[PDB]
């Protein structure tokens, strides 16, 4: 019933699915290269596991086989977390919103190593959000989008690109209502999808990153974490 | 695999 | 002004009179492929057509509006994303194979004879297979092709605004380009989506292949040129 | 740095 659904349809689809916020088991009065790597990595698990309940709840998810769910999340599941991460950080500059009580200023992600660079492309994704005013009911859309095209071409396809094709039709339907002149709402869509480009090098820079952690056997992931990292080889 | 049983139960 | 005076069609004309030539490989048929002569003609090929590359570059409006150092950035940045996205585009005609160059038409058994190569050329050969799905038009791709140039290294950055009105524009222009085709409003927006996500794919098969070509370095497969190695080294 | 050289070319 997916392609059943009407625009407005969509986005209330696409705001129930919506995961939680976690909180970090952070306790602010304790960091250490080993303590915040180990703290983003377990809230990185755990939000692994409401993702994938998120995903079964985007129209269209759930009408693909299990093997096709599992080869789209692998592929995304970093993407996703990092545009989550991104969109709670949009009222913070200079900061990354990792959870409510885990807050880092930019220079926190040099009590890891290589992990500023990934900080700095994070909040700079964070300031072009701010900078576009992007809205809540974008956001859900662009994530949604992520998970059905990140590997849609590494495979059923029809049908996915019948669903992108909606969500397309809904982020057009809410520039529209949001009083957008046509060329406007061309011009602002195009802006918001150039952005996906920027979080798939964000991903495969934060992979490569989190492979190294895995491979210098200090900060412990895991087993979901270990077979996400795997299936990019 | 771990995901695949999460995407079922 | 004066890239963000010209029109849609002025635009379109720009970039197709810049676009670069086929350039050949040093394919010797005179022996058998190795690991290492196989990366070399494609190393050599590509240090060719960088030079080209760069010209091209300073074709596209807006580009030499920038200091020399965002230009270095950009180009560091998207170098491989156009050599890709060019390779895949010369390959639509060619199912099954990749033209990198005439006389260097490769299918995916032939990119198994260098180690890690294959995985690059079924995602290449996944994305000419979409382009052929799209019908994806010269007038198209060479958008395409220019925005990747001006996107991909714009967030790691007034320069910055110039940036993004210039890609308003390429996006005006694409419109103009699917509307004079004749695509209903509904088919002109799906369509510049489904554009704009497969330069998400293209970003990915591009960090893949930097990652492999840093490999190929690190263990003496093939000598890069001075021009390659610091454009391989500008991804760290 | 040869591209920085290369674009003034
Ligand atoms: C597995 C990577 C952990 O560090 C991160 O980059 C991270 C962790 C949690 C998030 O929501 C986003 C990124
Ligand atoms: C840089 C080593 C890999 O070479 C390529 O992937 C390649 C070379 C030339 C092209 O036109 C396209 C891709």
């Amino acid at each position: 019933l997916a392609l059943s659904l009407t625009a407005d349809q969509m986005v209330s689809a696409l705001l129930d699915a919506e995961p939680p916020i976690l909180y970090s088991e952070y306790d602010p009065t304790r960091f250490s290269e080993a303590s915040m790597m180990g703290l983003l990595t377990n809230l990185a698990d755990r939000e692994l596991v409401h993702m994938i309940n998120w995903a079964k709840r985007v129209p269209g998810f759930v009408d693909l086989t299990l093997h096709d769910q599992v080869h789209l999340l692998e592929c995304a599941w970093l993407e996703i977390l990092m545009i989550g991460l991104v969109w709670r950080s949009m009222e913070h500059p200079g900061k990354l919103l990792f959870a409510p009580n885990l807050l880092l200023d930019r220079n926190q992600g040099k009590c890891v190593e290589g992990m500023v660079e990934i900080f700095d492309m994070l909040l700079a994704t964070s300031s072009r959000f701010r900078m576009m005013n992007l809205q809540g009911e974008e956001f859900v859309c662009l994530k949604s989008i992520i998970l059905l095209n990140s590997g849609v071409y590494t495979f059923e396809k029809d049908h996915i690109h019948r669903v992108l094709d909606k969500i397309t039709d809904t982020l057009i339907h809410l520039m529209a209502k949001a009083g957008l002149t046509l060329q406007q709402q061309h011009q602002r869509l195009a802006q918001l999808l150039l952005i996906l480009s920027h979080i798939r090098h964000m991903s495969n820079k934060g992979m490569e990153h989190l492979y190294s952690m895995k491979c210098k056997n200090v900060v412990p992931l895991s087993d979901l974490l270990l077979e996400m990292l795997d299936a990019h080889r | 695999k771990i995901l695949h049983r999460l995407l079922q139960e």
